[PDB]
RNA sequence: ACCAAAGCUAGCUCAACAUACUAAACAAAUACAAAAAUACACCAAAAUAAAAUAAAACAUUCACCUAACAUUAAAGUAUAGGAGAUAGAAAUUUUUAUCCUGACGCUAUAGAGAUAGUACCGUAAGGGAAAGAUGAAAGAAUAAAAUAAAAGUAAAAAAAAGCAAAGAUUACCCCUUCUACCUUUUGCAUAAUGGUUUAACCAGAAAAAAUCUAACAAAGAGAACUUUAGCUAGAUACCCCGAAACCAGACGAGCUACCCAUGAGCAGUUUAAAAGAACCAACUCAUCUAUGUGGCAAAAUAGUGAGAAGACUUGUAGGUAGAGGUGAAAAGCCUAACGAGCCUGGU
RNA sequence: CUAGCCCAAUACCGGACUAAUCUAUUGAAACAUAGAAGCAAUAAUGUUAAUAUGAGUAACAAGAAGCCUUUCUCCUCGCACACGCUUACAUCAGUAACUAAUAAUAUACUGAUAAUUAACAACCAAUAAACCAAAACAACACUAAAACGUUUAUUAAUUACAUUGUUAACCCAACACAGGAGUGCACCAAGGAAAGAUUAAAAGAAGUAAAAGGAACUCGGCAAACACAAACCCCGCCUGUUUACCAAAAACAUCACCUCUAGCAUUACUAGUAUUAGAGGCAAUGCCUGCCCAGUGACACCAGUUUAACGGCCGCGGUAUUCUGACCGUGCAAAGGUAGCAUAAUCACUUGUUCUCCAAAUAAGGACUUGUAUGAAUGGCCACACGAGGGUUUUACUGUCUCUUACUUCCAAUCAGUGAAAUUAACCUUCCCGUGAAGAGGCGGGAAUAAAAAAAUAAGACGAGAAGACCCUAUGGAGCUUUAAUUAACUAUUCCAAAAGUUAAUAACUUAACAUGGACUAGCAAUUUCGGUU
């Protein structure tokens, strides 16, 4: 990461994290099962469904993603039909 | 710095002139062929290869010389003669048995006839006979005498055709040029120069000859006896 | 190692180094090697006569000085050829064309002493 | 000047690489200048002369930047100053083909004010400049005896 | 055998290897005298 | 004679800028703070008879104002020549514009001196804030109720 | 009581403005071997930056890296990337004239290296210092006053026993008790490292997310953004020294390796011999031993040895320069450290 | 129990205070509230400066007397020039201190004043022609073929005195350094002084002499000696060269013999031309160099040829009573190690076995010899001469030794002058046993114990010196080699395109010098790397 460029001398992002992940306006992170791609003959027809369905990360890759991505991916966006925007808010979160 | 060569002398003379040796360096400073130099101080005695050149344009028919002395050369392998005839000198390349006080030809006419050929004379290839050992042969007409020099060395005369004579050289390579080609009949002398023996290692520093490097290098696939052909005959002769 | 703030003058080197300490040439190298001297090289010294100069190499201490009046190529004209040519000009003679009569010099390589070339030392 | 990768792949290894035009040496021939100069020139030199459908059409045509020859620009400046002046010396015994050769050029025809400072360098022009500035000094006797004259003309209207 | 005596002087050798003409007669030369000159060196060459 | 490890880099900048409410609330609180404690005094047009600087100093020794004076006029050209000339040659008496009021300032002087048109203007510069939108553009820009 | 200690100045540093930018001196001599008045010429040359580093390796890649477009945003966005490390725009937007310029910069181990690029060290490129303190008056030195405070000594050497001290004691020791300190370790009195001592210098630095405080609040921010209590401001944070190395450009063959010119030495004896013969001087090498080992010497002395008309020693001058030169190959020598010189820069 | 301020700590984490500076306001016998930092040193073999220990220790110097610079006692690198240093040279005066490693005073410090005078040396003609015939007492010759010159013709300002180097005790080595330094003269007619003054301990260095023995010492006869001789092997033919500074050799080179590569011109080779010139191997000479092109190279652009090219030259079993195997069976190879020598400088077994040498030998020499890992130009066998090469004998000789001793000089100790170095946490710095980070002056249990000098010996302080060079680690380097992975530039091939052109009624064909773009085969080479647990 670097954290004060040579140019603007802002901080960077990692296009890695963009490329796999989608943040939730909510803190949360989204990502796809590793190898849900990869030699689908031999698997059981249970296992693909769990490499197919779409998973979280915990507090500390989260956390990690965030340091690694800037604020221009954690800002509040408004998309038309966007599928996650029912996902992008918490309810009901009891802490 | 660069270094100027030491055969800046446009005129022709007889007196032996000195020269600057260099050993394997080119004109940068730096080794080009190793093993060369330091050696015995030298002076250079000026050959006039070119051997049919008449004194005056006047007169441009055959002439005679007179043979003056047979001197030792330390610059070649052969012995020079001077040679005397009208009123200037000049070194040759003595024959085998060119001896003080004898008389040598030079001609450039070319007849029906052959001539019988002497060794100090010098007539063209398609003047002499077919089986004649020869010497100081030219390339062209007029070009001088680059090939047979050295002491013992001969070529031989094979066969003329369509006025071009075909030579065998020392190599045992052959070589076609135009008959008008001037050449020297005979052996050159200083025959028994093969069979010298350098006494001691001295002796190759005399003569300018550094020893060989000590490092061992091992034979690559250079080295074996390689049996090869006899190379295409070497043709001068432009064919238009 | 050797000295290099000490200047190179002709006692420090070998015997084929013998520079000048600056005086002028008086000749050239003649035949058999010596040394042929130019009598028209060398500087004739042109002494006038002080036997009845009176003039001494210091003045009255009592004696006046004068305010510094710095001579001039205006003041030196004004002196020498403002009359001359005020005079032609008053006369009606006066010649624009022809101005050697003034003092004025067209080409100094006429005569001996030339100013911009400088041919005198002194 | 540049690199390139080595069997056209990027994660091959990076070679410097120096691209030279062929050159040749070609005897070109000009009309309005009539000499015939040995000249090394290219296959695009040769394209572009035959495009303006001749060898001085290309160079009035062809600016400085598109020719990058310091003689291209002095072949320029030479025949600019030839058109300028009608150059009897090109023809002395053919007016009239002087004449028909120099109409076929009248489009690029430039005034002498400005046709002898075309092909000419920074370090030239100032040459130039020095050349043409250079005056002697004028003695001081003449701007004095000006003045002397201008007082007494002065003096002789003012009575 | 021993040494430090590697310097042995000679005028025409100190001339003629780090001497004014020396070090004008070519372009790396003349940079090393403008570099002296800018360091503000005393004495420029020998 | 080697270098510094860390030491001082270059020119440094302490530059940064309070919220235009918060230096408006101190400018309030100054103004407040200094009217509680007996320190600060209104007058009218800022008029003066003589430009002696001694009748200041024993006109302020008489009304018992203290050692320090800060007298806030409305504009800068419109001031009296009379109290430009007393002022000038005084250190504890300054006087200073509208546009020139500052905590700083305020805090320096013992005692503030207001006029009427300069109670008047701060007023209206200092209310404005209290009902004010956030500046779309710089409110140096026309506005529809601003200049 | 000596040694000593303390000054406040010389001057520097960072910016602003600015004429518009190679200061002054240039009588003569100065690119002959610089400072040498004076003879028929030659003069000039360009061809990409590399690598040290990061990718925890290293091969594609690695911002700045001695090339102008500045500022507010777009935006660290589109894009480019062993799609890894990282790199990174543009379209489109904002920028009101002059003075108000000095210092919460240093005070002689600091601030420029500077009293100076000078002494000095190197053949050269190059490196590069330290050193000042009275007074109004020293044209007031039978000269006057403040500290007499570091380590080191003197005044004044020591008396069984012990990490040197503490508990104490009428009493210095005598009695009793405690295995120096940092660092590194499972663990150090450890006989593991570091330090004679004194003085002066010498080593934690960044605000993404967060916590605290405060302003305003569905709105906050003095323009561009963020907002389902948020927005703005402030305060809280991330060291120093050290390689072998790598690259580029200069400077080095006055030592040494080898060549090119130009010179010089070899006496006596045996030999038809100047025979790369023999004995042995000058001379040149350095076999063995003993001294020396911070020495006379960063390679020497003494004795003893080998060659000694030659492939011999040696003077002067020139050439070959490091991705190289040279080498009767010892991976030798190339200015006292050469499996590849040294200096500068990258740093 | 009596009072309280009411419970230990490494890495990391949190908090409250706070020394000294500067700034904004207070204060004015030196402070308060705030804001800032070049904001705090018992520790980096830390930087600079000064001080101590070692230590007044190591080390350093001037021949004698005298009437004071005159005579004696000794050793003999002196004079001049070239190169180099620039005044250090000369006269007078002073030296408390600075230079002499100490004084006296002075060529070496200080100040003033003077000096090196050209005949010696430096700078000191071109343009053409006649000119082959060495220097070495040069008569005349040898080979390695050899620097050094006149005359003739045309122009060479023409006229005293030009300019420059002239000292020295000196240069290069940090020094007033036992070192390094070219040339011509002589070996003294010129240069100098080994001892500052005493005593005569040890140990150390140098020398002389030594009864009887004469290598018995020792790895070795190293060193020394009244000796200074004769032989035998190994390795190199020989002279010679090499790791400046631990190796001079058996290493390299070498004459000789072999291989390859080249038919040719204006800067090497070469002003040469195959009896020549380069790239190499091995080593004079003598006898020889045996078989193999299977693999890898090189020519041949494929076959095919090449080993004095890189390199290789065999198993298993039985056989002539009892040991071997002339012989045979079978199998693989490209050939299956030939001649020679052989326990060697040749893996181990090995101190192989045997004879000579000695009283005794793992030493030396001669023989036997599969050396299953010798071997024939990466050369194999003998031989002359040679070698500061490595071993072995015979006398001679001797302090090497049995077994040391005596005396001198330098050292040494005292006196006088001057005066360093590594080292050092602080020491008021014993022994034994035990314990302990596993070897204690410091701990435990006991013994010992007035305090300080001076001279000796080195058992310990895991003594000093050099951030171990051996070993390992590092996703640290660098040199070298390639059958490592990616492949540049350059040099040699070849091909295509470009360019120039030529033939015929759209086709075919050639490239002197350069020379552009893209491919191919090789040299020269470039970048980078060498998984981990053990
Ligand atoms: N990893 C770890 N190291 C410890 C711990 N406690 C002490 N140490 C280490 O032990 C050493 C100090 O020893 P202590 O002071 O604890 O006796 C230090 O190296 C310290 O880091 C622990 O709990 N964990
Ligand atoms: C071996 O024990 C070692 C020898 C190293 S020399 C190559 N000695 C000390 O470390
Ligand atoms: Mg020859
Ligand atoms: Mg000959
Ligand atoms: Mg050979
Ligand atoms: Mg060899
Ligand atoms: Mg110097
Ligand atoms: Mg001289
Ligand atoms: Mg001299
Ligand atoms: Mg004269
Ligand atoms: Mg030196
Ligand atoms: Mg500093
Ligand atoms: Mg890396
Ligand atoms: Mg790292
Ligand atoms: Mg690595
Ligand atoms: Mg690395
Ligand atoms: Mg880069
Ligand atoms: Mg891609
Ligand atoms: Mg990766
Ligand atoms: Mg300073
Ligand atoms: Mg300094
Ligand atoms: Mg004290
Ligand atoms: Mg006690
Ligand atoms: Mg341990
Ligand atoms: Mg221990
Ligand atoms: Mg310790
Ligand atoms: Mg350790
Ligand atoms: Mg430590
Ligand atoms: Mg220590
Ligand atoms: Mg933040
Ligand atoms: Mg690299
Ligand atoms: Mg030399
Ligand atoms: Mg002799
Ligand atoms: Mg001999
Ligand atoms: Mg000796
Ligand atoms: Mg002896
Ligand atoms: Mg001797
Ligand atoms: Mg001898
Ligand atoms: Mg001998
Ligand atoms: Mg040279
Ligand atoms: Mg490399
Ligand atoms: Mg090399
Ligand atoms: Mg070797
Ligand atoms: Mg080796
Ligand atoms: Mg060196
Ligand atoms: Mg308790
Ligand atoms: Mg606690
Ligand atoms: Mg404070
Ligand atoms: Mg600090
Ligand atoms: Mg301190
Ligand atoms: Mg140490
Ligand atoms: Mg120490
Ligand atoms: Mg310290
Ligand atoms: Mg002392
Ligand atoms: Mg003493
Ligand atoms: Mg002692
Ligand atoms: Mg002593
Ligand atoms: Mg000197
Ligand atoms: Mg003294
Ligand atoms: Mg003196
Ligand atoms: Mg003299
Ligand atoms: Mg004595
Ligand atoms: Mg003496
Ligand atoms: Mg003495
Ligand atoms: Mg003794
Ligand atoms: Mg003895
Ligand atoms: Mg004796
Ligand atoms: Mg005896
Ligand atoms: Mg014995
Ligand atoms: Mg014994
Ligand atoms: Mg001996
Ligand atoms: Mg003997
Ligand atoms: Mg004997
Ligand atoms: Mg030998
Ligand atoms: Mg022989
Ligand atoms: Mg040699
Ligand atoms: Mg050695
Ligand atoms: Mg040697
Ligand atoms: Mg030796
Ligand atoms: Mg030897
Ligand atoms: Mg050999
Ligand atoms: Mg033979
Ligand atoms: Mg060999
Ligand atoms: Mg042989
Ligand atoms: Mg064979
Ligand atoms: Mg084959
Ligand atoms: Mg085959
Ligand atoms: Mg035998
Ligand atoms: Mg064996
Ligand atoms: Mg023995
Ligand atoms: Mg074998
Ligand atoms: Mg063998
Ligand atoms: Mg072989
Ligand atoms: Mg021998
Ligand atoms: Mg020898
Ligand atoms: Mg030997
Ligand atoms: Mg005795
Ligand atoms: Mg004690
Ligand atoms: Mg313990
Ligand atoms: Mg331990
Ligand atoms: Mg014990
Ligand atoms: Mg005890
Ligand atoms: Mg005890
Ligand atoms: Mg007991
Ligand atoms: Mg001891
Ligand atoms: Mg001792
Ligand atoms: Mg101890
Ligand atoms: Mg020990
Ligand atoms: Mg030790
Ligand atoms: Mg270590
Ligand atoms: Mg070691
Ligand atoms: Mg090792
Ligand atoms: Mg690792
Ligand atoms: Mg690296
Ligand atoms: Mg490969
Ligand atoms: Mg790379
Ligand atoms: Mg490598
Ligand atoms: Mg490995
Ligand atoms: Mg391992
Ligand atoms: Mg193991």
């Amino acid at each position: 990461v670097t954290y004060f460029s040579s140019r603007k001398g802002k901080r960077k992002t990692v296009k890695a994290v963009i490329y796999r992940f989608l943040r939730l306006h909510s803190g949360l992170w989204l990502r796809r099962k590793a190898g849900y791609k990869k030699k689908l003959w031999k698997k059981t027809a249970a296992r693909k469904r769990r490499l197919r369905e779409f998973v979280f990360c915990n507090k500390t890759q989260s956390k990690l993603l965030d340091k690694m991505t800037t604020s221009f991916w954690k800002r509040r966006n408004w998309y038309a039909d966007d599928p996650y925007q029912k996902y992008q808010d918490r309810t009901n979160l009891k802490v | 710095a660069t270094s100027v060569s030491w055969k800046s002398r446009t005129k022709y003379t007889v007196m032996p002139v000195k020269m600057r040796k260099s050993g394997g360096r080119n004109h940068t400073g730096q080794i080009q062929v190793h093993g060369i130099g330091g050696g015995h101080k030298q002076r250079y005695r000026m050959i006039d290869f070119l051997r049919f050149r008449p004194e005056h344009e006047s007169k441009p028919g055959p002439f005679e010389e007179k043979v003056i002395a047979v001197r030792y050369d330390p610059c070649r392998s052969a012995d020079i003669a001077l040679v005397a005839g009208g009123n200037r000198k000049r070194w040759i390349i003595a024959t085998e048995n060119m001896k003080a006080g004898d008389t040598v030809l030079n001609s450039d006419h070319i007849g029906r006839m052959a001539v019988a050929a002497r060794e100090g004379d010098a007539h063209p290839l398609g003047a002499l006979p077919v089986g004649t050992l020869i010497n100081n042969v030219e390339s062209e007409p007029g070009r001088g005498a680059q090939y047979i020099r050295a002491a013992g060395t001969c070529g031989v005369l094979l066969r003329k055709v369509n006025g071009t004579a075909i030579i065998q050289l020392p190599s045992k390579r052959q070589m076609q040029v135009l008959e008008t080609c001037i050449a020297t009949v005979g052996r050159v002398s200083n025959v028994d120069h093969n069979k010298r023996v350098i006494g001691k290692a001295g002796r190759n520093r005399w003569l300018g000859k550094r020893p060989n490097s000590g490092l061992w290098q091992r034979k690559g696939g250079w080295a074996g006896r390689k049996i090869r052909p006899l190379p295409p005959m070497k043709s001068y002769v432009k064919l238009p | 190692g050797a000295d290099r703030m000490s200047k190179w003058t002709s006692k420090r080197g070998p015997r084929t180094f013998c520079k000048g300490r600056g005086a002028k040439g008086t000749g050239f190298h003649g035949r058999d090697g010596k040394f042929v001297q130019i009598k028209e090289m060398i500087p004739e010294l042109v002494v006038p006569e002080l036997a009845g100069f009176k003039l001494k190499p210091y003045v009255n201490y009592r004696a006046p000085e004068g305010t510094d009046t710095p001579l001039t190529a205006k003041q030196l004209f004004l002196e020498t050829a403002a009359p001359a040519i005020e005079k032609d000009f008053k006369a009606g003679t006066f010649d624009p064309e022809h101005l050697e009569k003034y003092g004025f010099e067209p080409t100094q390589e006429g005569k001996l002493f030339q100013l911009y070339p400088k041919n005198f030392p002194r | 000047l540049g690199h390139r990768y080595v069997n056209n792949d990027k994660l091959s290894k990076r070679v410097r690489k120096v691209w030279k035009p062929q050159l040749f040496q070609r005897e070109l021939y000009s009309e309005i200048l009539d000499k015939r100069f040995t000249v090394t020139v290219t296959m695009r030199t040769l394209d572009l002369i035959d495009q303006a459908c001749g060898f001085d059409f290309y160079i009035l045509k062809t600016p400085k930047e598109d020719l990058c020859s310091k003689f291209g620009m002095d072949l320029k400046r030479g025949m600019l100053l030839r058109l300028a002046r009608q150059d009897p010396q090109l023809h002395p015994d053919d007016p009239a083909r002087r004449a028909a050769i120099y109409d076929r050029y009248k489009a690029f025809v430039i005034p002498e004010a400005e046709a002898e400072w075309v092909g000419l360098t920074l370090d030239e022009a100032v040459e130039k400049q020095r050349l043409l500035e250079e005056k002697d000094p004028i003695p001081l006797f003449k701007i004095f005896v000006e003045e002397l004259l201008g007082q007494l003309q002065q003096q002789a209207l003012s009575e | 055998k021993a040494r430090g005596n590697e310097y042995q002087p000679s005028n025409i050798k100190r001339k003629h290897k780090h001497g004014w003409v020396r070090r004008l007669r070519t372009p790396t030369g003349v940079q090393v005298i403008l570099r002296r000159m800018h360091k503000g060196r005393k004495s420029l060459s020998h | 004679g080697g270098g510094v490890a860390h030491g001082p880099r270059g020119p440094t900048s302490y530059y940064y800028m309070l919220p235009m409410k918060v230096r408006v609330q101190g400018l309030k609180v100054a103004l407040t703070v200094k009217l509680a404690q007996d320190d600060l005094h209104i007058v009218d047009s800022l008029e003066l008879p003589t430009a002696d600087p001694q009748y200041l100093i024993e006109l302020a020794r008489y009304r018992r104002w203290g050692d320090s004076v800060l007298l806030v006029d409305l504009e800068h050209e419109d001031m009296p020549q009379n109290v430009v000339a007393a002022t000038s040659g005084l250190k504890t008496f300054n006087l200073v514009p509208a546009v020139g009021l500052n905590v700083h300032s305020m805090l320096k002087h013992q005692t503030l001196v207001l006029t009427l048109p300069t109670v008047a203007f701060l007023e209206e510069k200092l209310l404005w804030h209290n009902s004010r939108y956030t500046p779309l553009y710089p409110f140096r820009l026309p506005y529809c109720d601003f200049p």
